[PDB]
């Protein structure tokens, strides 16, 4: 009933500049939340890396399929 | 060569004989090479098509 | 244009030879590859600076695109 | 005007034909036949 | 100067290009009219227009080196999207190389300078991205 | 000063091609009719000198290949034979003009 | 004669008289909360209702008069701030401005 | 004696495609007239076949499209191949036009003006004929288009609602767009008859521009035997596209059906257009704007009246080759122009480039006649 | 805001030469007739379009007959219904685009006949699209609209399906995301291309008749033209 | 000297409408040729603002034509001369073929 595709998911981002943009993501997610209610919203990263990630899941996704 | 020379004598001199010859080599190749054509397209695929595994049901 | 009273030549001899006694390709892999690149040099030197010119100019204007629509304040 | 020579196309002429003393009787039909063998095969392709 | 090659350097390699070949240019002309001072003191040239000619002749060629070398590695490195080989720069100095040997035509020197301008420019990139130092330590 | 210009003229004139398929200068030129003028007007021998060099070039153009090295008409010692009999003809041009206005 | 022909072609080609067959248009307001611009199509053009929003009547409030190429003050055109009514067409060349 | 030079016909034809005494050295470039006339012979019979299946009403009309895409056996490969078509036919066409720019051959002067009056038939039929799938690029950009008609003052207004046939875009511009979209190609065909016969009155044109008046063969076998190659090197573009890629130039905007309400902000017209719609929004002007779009191809009428310098090729300059070239990269950053969406930048190089166009054909050329007119002597 | 770039996968006909697997068209046309024949509407395929894909005449005939019609008129003239076998489309869950509309938080339902091809990219964004979903960092989140990077705007009135409806399939193959999303994208890309199996066939045809045709038609005027490669020229004055 | 004889379409128009020498003698039975041209380019004229304003297709082909009666300005009159100048066509036809065989030019 688990798909290959949540397993590749975790699987691709061991360690990698996907990781480092999570911490840059979590960077900019703290500056959101510790300040009220300004614009910035910290939204650029997590569109950058989670294609990031997707690609390097696509690099093995459809091997178990 | 001289296979060639005697295809010369034999196909290649007349006019009406030169289109009646290609005529039969065009629709002899063309039934071979469109059965050869098609037999390639089936085994780059082999798995893929509708054809087998509708008769293997 | 009629075929005939072009112009007037003196003292020319044109040789030519049939179509069958000589070969289809002659040295074709041995004269017309140099041939080809020497065509090649009479040309790049003014062809290419236009092209490269244009594709550096591409680079930058995606590039301007995208670290221009992607901001980044301080905030 | 007499001296009027031909220069020699031996860097084109045929293997058959790069002879210059052998007879180009028997050497006519093989090549005729090979040049309109490439026609041929050409018309086929079309005609297909 | 540190500063010029500092700012070569200092461009992520990477692509915020052109500036690249700007910077590879500055570097072209300065060790062209560099290495034609010396030649300009060394050889007399008489008249005095020979002597502009010699150094831009110099200047010119160092710079139109330079020129290839940052157009192929600005090229290289948005094309194979791995800025980390020294492979793009191994093409960077074998085209800088033959452009050598073409502006002083002939092409035996264009060969050999393509096989050693490649080597060491691969081994710039390579040391760089490692991290040997310039001159020293000089400590223990 | 005039040496550096005279140096401009003999690499234009070894990077302009014309000089690769055995051309002269004057063989070049477009024909408005006062060149067809001049193109009538010329003593036979160097018109047929020139129908001979103009008709190896389309040849050469013709299977795109280029003259040996030891062909090549060298620089300024080409017959600038066409501007005294153009200039002729240019000028009952301009006398035309200026007795018609 | 012959004008009279080309006046025949002419007005044969100009429009059609059941295009001509043009209406008014009723359009209700209640389904149009705060911000909400509805698009009802009217003579072949997009007819905009909007109700706007009032930080947008901030932002509007902000435009200056003598700085643009053709004052038109809002109060000058329409009754009420947070609702409008347009013609939804740029008459550069009439596309849907989004 | 013979019939080929006896009967009438034959006559023309025996002095047109027979005996034609063409140059003996023609190089590649040379094909694409033959390319032109072959392309459009095809996009009639593919638009013919396209007239027997097809039912042109907003009601209807992206229904019977579909309709010919499936169930009219092989109508899918003759829709892929008109517009493939189309698109190869206006490749070869910006060819044989850089063709007659670059090689000195636009001195033959109304064979040019002939050659300007088939470009803006070509660009009217190319427009009808895009407006006719009656898809969602299909109607902005024709609401676009038909209103940049109406940027001219007092007359325009009511001239672009003459040519609706309504006040907006209706059924009656699809219609009328569908009958001129089949009415000008004939006219095409004969002014390309037009065009061939100054042709062959006043002479034709060798690579290196030199009067080849001394070294002729006729047009058969030679030139026959090299334009049927040409031919089939058409044919394997054009299979290669329509079998391998048919989405290489296909637009995803075009297969969704006419809203008239959403208006994407992908929209951008047909590719081959986008040299001069990036020009026609350059200039921050309605008026000026499409004065200017008509002046650009008004510049390639009065392209002959600026060669003054003495040597007709430019296989024999260096500096006006230069120029040229950079005229070929203008004008494809310009395509690219059009082909970006609207931003500060894209302006910026955009007004660059189109400035540029100008500046490389009214100073440039003109500038380098001058400078090799008194470079050598002459 | 961005456009989010859909990747590019390693598909069973992404190569120029592959033909479609049927057996994932016939179960992304089950997957299809289960949940995604409740939104959005394919008419313009017809039953008669499956009968030599991937399935055969007399199920897809059966299959058919399931759906009811609501044909026109009969000899009254009012009203009556069919069983619909052969000249028939798939039929309209919804009947207008407002009715469309309404049913939803707005935003009528794309139709499927040419999402494939219509979409700024091919099946890769349907799928991505379709698998996408995640939670935002502060967005205005209009009381139904879920975020989805892979659209341009990010909010979807759409329920993703992508494991909910697990519809149990009829050979065995596991319920998965991955395998039904990407078989019913498969089945789009068929519903896109009814021509895709025997266009390649075509091009293949091509591809031998070019590499064995044209090297002949350049020989041949390379031949005739030998006599002008080979004549020279030269010079007799007096 | 002039245009009409030297310039390439003029010496096709010189040798067709200026300058064909006919014989001094015919009646008006021989007018039918250019009558048959001035027809047939009518009927293209009308014809052509017909399927500017016509949709084929038997749901709405006569619909269409009965749109052409109403709504089009003057698109009565406009269908009407396509369908009379048909007629008129086919009458002046036969007397062009009528002549023809009359005065024995059918030796041509
Ligand atoms: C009702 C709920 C459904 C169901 C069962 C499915 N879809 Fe989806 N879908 C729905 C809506 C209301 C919308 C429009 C709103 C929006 O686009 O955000 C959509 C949209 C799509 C699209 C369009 C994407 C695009 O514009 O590029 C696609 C391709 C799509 N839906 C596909 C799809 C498939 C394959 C489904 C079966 C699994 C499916 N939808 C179910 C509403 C609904
Ligand atoms: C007189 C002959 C022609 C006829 C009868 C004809 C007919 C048609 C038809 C019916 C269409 C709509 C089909 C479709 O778009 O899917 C069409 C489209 C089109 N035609 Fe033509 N056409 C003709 C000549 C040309 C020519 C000469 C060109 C220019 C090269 C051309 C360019 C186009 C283009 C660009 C389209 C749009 C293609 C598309 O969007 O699918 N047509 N034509
Ligand atoms: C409708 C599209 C066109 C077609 C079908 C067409 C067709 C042709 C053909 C068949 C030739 C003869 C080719 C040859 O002799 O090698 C030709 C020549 C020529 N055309 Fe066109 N043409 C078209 C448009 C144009 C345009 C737009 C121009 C530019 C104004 C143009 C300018 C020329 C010139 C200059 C030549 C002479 C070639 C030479 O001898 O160098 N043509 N055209
Ligand atoms: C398509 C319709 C036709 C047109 C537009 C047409 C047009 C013309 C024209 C313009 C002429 C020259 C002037 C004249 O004699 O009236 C002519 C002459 C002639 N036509 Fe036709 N024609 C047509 C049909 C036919 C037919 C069906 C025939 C019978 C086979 C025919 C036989 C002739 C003959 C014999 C002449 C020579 C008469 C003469 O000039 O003395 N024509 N036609
Ligand atoms: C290419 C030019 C032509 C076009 C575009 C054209 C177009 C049409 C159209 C759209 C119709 C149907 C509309 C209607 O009649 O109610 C029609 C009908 C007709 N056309 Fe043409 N036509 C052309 C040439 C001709 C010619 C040359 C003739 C013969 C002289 C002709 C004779 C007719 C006739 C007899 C009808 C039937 C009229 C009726 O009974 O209502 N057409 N044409
Ligand atoms: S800006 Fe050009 S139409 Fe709105």
């Amino acid at each position: 009933l688990v798909d290959p595709l949540t397993t590749v998911r975790e699987q691709c981002e061991q360690l990698e500049k996907c990781v480092k943009a999570r911490e840059r993501l979590e960077l900019c997610d703290e500056r959101v939340s510790s300040r009220s209610q300004t614009e910035e919203d910290c939204t650029e990263e997590l569109f950058d890396f989670l294609h990031a990630r997707d690609h390097c899941v696509a690099h093995k996704l459809f091997n178990s399929l | 060569p001289t296979l060639t020379a005697r295809l010369y004598s034999l196909l290649f001199r007349r006019t009406s004989t030169f289109a009646l010859t290609i005529v039969v080599g065009a629709l002899f190749f063309e039934r071979a090479f469109d059965q050869g054509a098609d037999a390639i397209y089936e085994h780059i695929n082999e798995g893929k098509l509708w054809k087998h595994i509708k008769h293997k049901y | 244009r009629q075929f005939g009273h072009l112009t007037r030549v003196r003292h020319v001899i044109t040789y030519s030879l049939s179509p069958f006694e000589q070969r289809a390709f002659p040295h074709y892999f041995s004269k017309g590859i140099p041939n080809v690149l020497r065509r090649t040099r009479a040309c790049i030197l003014r062809v290419a600076p236009p092209f490269v010119v244009f594709y550096l100019v591409y680079t930058w204007g995606t590039q301007e695109f995208e670290k221009s629509k992607r901001k980044n304040p301080a905030a | 005007h007499t001296d009027i020579k031909v220069p020699d196309f031996s860097d084109y002429r045929r293997p058959e034909v790069l002879d210059s003393t052998k007879s180009s009787k028997e050497s006519s039909e093989a090549r005729k036949g090979f040049s309109y063998l490439i026609t041929a095969t050409t018309t086929v392709g079309v005609a297909y | 100067a540190k500063t010029l090659l500092h700012q070569y350097w200092d461009i992520p390699e990477g692509t915020e290009c052109h500036r690249k070949t700007y910077a590879a240019t500055s570097i072209g002309g300065a060790s062209g009219l560099v290495v034609s001072a010396y030649s300009v003191a060394l050889k007399t040239p008489t008249s005095f227009l020979e002597g502009v000619a010699r150094t831009g002749r110099y200047t010119f060629t160092a710079a139109a080196i330079g020129a290839i070398f940052g157009l192929t590695s600005c090229i290289s490195a948005q094309v194979r999207e791995k800025p980390d080989d020294p492979l793009n720069y191994l093409i960077g100095g074998c085209a800088g190389g033959l452009t050598l040997g073409a502006r002083t035509r002939s092409y035996g020197i264009g060969a050999a300078a393509c096989a050693y301008m490649g080597l060491t420019a691969a081994l710039v990139k390579m040391g760089q991205l490692e991290g040997w130092k310039v001159f020293a330590e000089p400590k223990v | 000063s005039s040496k550096w210009l005279e140096g401009i003229r003999k690499w234009y004139y070894n990077a302009a091609g014309f000089n690769k398929l055995g051309l002269m200068r004057d063989d070049t030129i477009h024909e408005n009719d006062d060149v067809k003028e001049a193109i009538r007007r010329l003593p036979e021998n160097l018109y047929n000198d020139r129908v001979f060099r103009i008709k190896r070039a389309l040849d050469l153009s013709m299977r795109q290949q280029i003259l040996p090295k030891e062909q090549w008409t060298k620089y300024e010692e080409d017959k600038f034979y066409l501007e005294p009999y153009l200039k002729e003809v240019i000028r009952e041009r301009k006398e035309r003009e200026e007795w018609t206005k | 004669a012959a004008k009279n022909v080309v006046s025949q072609f002419v007005s044969s080609m100009s429009a059609s008289a059941d295009v001509l067959a043009m209406s008014k248009i009723e359009i209700k307001l209640s389904d149009i909360p705060e911000g909400k611009n509805m698009a009802f199509k009217w003579r072949g053009k997009p007819l905009f209702v909007r109700h706007r929003t009032k930080k947008e009547i901030d932002q509007e409030a902000a435009v200056e008069v003598s700085q643009l190429r053709d004052p038109q003050h809002d109060l000058e055109r329409v009754k009420k701030p947070e609702w409008v009514i347009l013609i939804g067409v740029c008459t550069h060349l009439g596309c849907v401005p989004i | 004696i013979n019939i080929r030079k006896t009967h009438p016909l034959m006559k023309i034809v025996n002095n047109a495609f027979i005996d034609l005494p063409a140059p003996s050295n023609i190089s590649s470039w040379w094909n694409f007239g033959s390319l032109l006339g072959i392309c459009l012979i095809l996009q009639i019979l593919t638009g013919l076949f396209l007239a027997m299946h097809y039912t042109p009403d907003t009601t209807t009309a992206f229904s019977s499209v579909t309709h010919i895409c499936r169930d009219v056996n092989y109508g899918w490969i003759i829709r892929y191949m008109h517009a493939n078509g189309a698109s190869m036919f206006f490749i070869c066409l910006f060819m044989h036009v850089g063709r007659g720019l670059y090689y000195g051959s636009y001195t033959f002067l109304e064979t040019w003006n002939i050659g300007v009056i088939l470009l803006f038939a070509t660009m009217a039929t190319a427009f009808m004929g895009y407006v006719l799938p009656w898809g969602q690029m299909s109607f902005w950009g024709a609401t676009v288009i038909t209103n940049l008609l109406s940027a001219i003052p007092y007359i325009g207004t009511n001239l672009v609602e003459w040519i609706w046939g309504g006040f907006s875009v209706d059924k009656a511009t699809l219609t009328r767009f569908f009958a001129f979209h089949f009415i000008f190609p004939f006219i095409i065909a004969a002014l390309a008859m037009v065009h061939l016969l100054f042709l062959h009155e006043t002479g034709s044109n060798n690579p290196t521009g030199i009067p080849s008046d001394t070294d002729k063969i006729p047009f058969h076998p030679y030139y026959t035997i090299k334009d049927i190659l040409g031919a089939i090197l058409l044919i394997l573009i054009l299979m290669l596209l329509v079998l391998f890629t048919p989405d290489l130039l296909g637009d995803p905007d075009n297969y969704t059906p006419a809203n008239p309400l959403n208006t994407p902000p992908h929209i951008k017209p047909e590719w081959y257009f986008l040299f001069a719609y990036a020009i026609l929004r350059s200039i921050p002007n309605k008026l000026g704007g499409v004065l200017a779009l008509v002046l650009s191809i008004l510049v390639l009428v009065i392209m002959p009246l600026l060669h003054t310098s003495k040597q007709r090729s430019m296989m024999f300059r260096p500096i006006s080759q230069c120029m040229f070239w950079i005229l070929v990269a203008d004008l494809l950053t310009l395509t690219w122009i059009g082909g970006q969406p609207v931003e500060h930048p894209y302006i910026i190089i955009g007004q660059l480039a189109s400035i540029m166009y100008f500046l490389i054909i009214l100073v440039m050329m003109p500038v380098a006649s001058i400078i090799e007119n008194n470079l050598l002597k002459w | 805001d961005l456009e989010l770039h859909p990747p590019s996968y390693p598909w069973s006909h992404r190569g120029l030469l592959s033909s479609l697997d049927h057996t994932s068209i016939r179960r992304g046309f089950q997957v299809y007739k289960q949940v995604c024949s409740s939104c959005h509407s394919m008419d313009y395929v017809a039953y008669r379009h499956l009968v030599g894909v991937c399935y055969t005449e007399d199920e897809a005939k059966a299959l058919a007959e399931e759906v009811e019609v609501q044909d026109g008129p009969n000899e009254d003239g009012e009203m009556f219904m069919r069983p619909g076998k052969l000249s028939d489309y798939f039929p309209k869950p919804y009947p207008n685009p407002e009715a469309a509309r309404a049913a939803n938080n707005g935003a009528l339902p794309p139709d499927l006949s040419y999402i494939v091809r219509a979409r700024h990219g091919g099946e890769d964004y349907v799928f991505s699209l379709l698998t996408g979903y995640c939670e935002p960092p502060r967005v205005s989140l209009r009381e139904g609209l879920y975020f989805n990077p892979y659209f341009p705007g990010q909010a979807i009135g759409m329920a993703p399906p992508i494991y909910n409806e697990v519809l149990e399939f009829d050979d065995g193959t596991p319920a998965t995301m991955s395998q039904v999303a990407k078989d019913v994208c498969t089945f789009l890309r068929w519903a896109a291309e009814p021509e895709h199996d025997h266009r390649k066939r075509m091009g293949l045809k091509m591809l031998l008749m070019m590499g064995l045709l044209l090297p002949l038609v350049y020989a041949m005027k390379r031949h005739k033209w030998s006599v002008l490669k080979s004549r020279k020229l030269a010079y007799r004055p007096p």
